[PDB]
DNA sequence: GTATTACATGGTGTGTAATAC
DNA sequence: GTATTACACACCATGTAATAC
């Protein structure tokens, strides 16, 4: 699914430019394989992998580990993903 | 717009398998393969082939079309800028076409 | 819901070049492939390449990843029932173990 | 991208069971020659190819040629499919 | 100007088994 | 119990060129 808008500057580089700055040195490529499994996934379903630890927040928005509590959320609005974050939940 | 890195997806496997602190060994006999078909397959050597996808998805989840597909786009990325195309026509109306239309 | 009927991408292009009227020759000159390749390729006889995906689009339009994807929800359509895939492990979480912690 | 409601019940036969008593025996192929596009686009711009004269109607539905007057509508909400139609217009 | 196909060729994925730990 | 890889092998896509129109 298309990712429209990111939250967090960091991934916007990563995704966009690739470029790690912006994030932790020891998740770059964990945050860019689930950015790569996010811009794949053409139904939100095509996520739920177990390790993704997927489910939604309490409206709109869903969550995916990284490592530890380290996750990206973003909002489900018409097929695409908005508002991408990574936060320490 | 489009991902500027994208990785071969055996080896966003052996990052998840070490994550999940599964061996190559194991994961073979679970899906039904040889270790040494793993064992490229997460060096990236060989391909993530239909037969893999169906297999794969059966035990690390998703779909067989979302790990073929990473496959594709991944084949994709690489055969860029790889054929000249500039000599294919586009069939129907080109940009000076629509101009004057 | 999948849909039923699936058809091999190069009987589609076959479909819409008879529509266009344009010969395989023509095509095959066009993309810059021999004409056995596309005589194949309409046939449905040999499959639509990730190097194909890229010609084919710069000729009849959309994106090479389409033409792509086309080819590959097909290969998965025969290969689905073909492999026994009963013997393999979910990792994580089965059925069973989704109740008890519930 | 998913299909989700058929308001031609022959195109919902055709796409959901493989019928084809529902829609005109000439141009069964090339109906489901683009229903088959549009199960697989992941975005409108896929289907902008010129011979389906892709373009949008006058809000949020879309039209896709199938023969001569012969045409595709569905409408476009949620990165989905709705209200499929095969009509003479 | 057109479509089809045997044949030779090159590229690739897989198992077997050897090596090393 | 584990990971890697040469080697043989099967499979498949493509061009060449033949045949037929
Ligand atoms: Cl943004
Ligand atoms: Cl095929
Ligand atoms: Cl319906
Ligand atoms: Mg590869
Ligand atoms: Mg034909
Ligand atoms: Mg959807
Ligand atoms: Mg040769
Ligand atoms: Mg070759
Ligand atoms: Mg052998």
């Amino acid at each position: 699914m298309m990712i429209k808008s990111f939250k967090h500057k960091g991934l916007k580089l990563l995704f966009e430019k690739g470029v790690t700055s912006g994030v932790p040195a020891q998740d770059v490529d964990r945050i860019n394989d689930r950015l790569q499994a996010i811009d794949t996934a053409t139904e939100i379903g095509e996520l739920n992998r177990q390790i993704y630890k997927l489910h939604p927040l309490k409206e709109g928005y869903w969550s995916i580990t990284v490592r530890a509590n380290w996750r990206i959320t973003f909002q489900f609005i018409n097929g695409d993903a908005y508002i991408l974050n990574y936060e320490d939940y | 717009m489009r991902q500027f890195k994208v990785s071969h997806p055996g080896e966003m496997i052996a990052r998840d398998l070490e994550d999940m602190g599964v061996s190559g060994r194991r994961f073979a006999h679970n899906i039904g393969v040889t270790p040494a078909t793993v064992s490229r397959l997460l060096a990236g050597k060989t391909a993530l082939t239909p037969s893999l996808s169906i297999r794969i998805a059966a035990a690390l989840g998703s779909t067989p079309e979302f790990w073929l597909r990473l496959q594709s786009n991944y084949d994709l990325r690489q055969l860029e800028n790889q054929i000249d195309t500039s000599g294919i026509v586009l069939y129907g109306e080109s940009n000076e076409q629509q101009q004057n239309a």
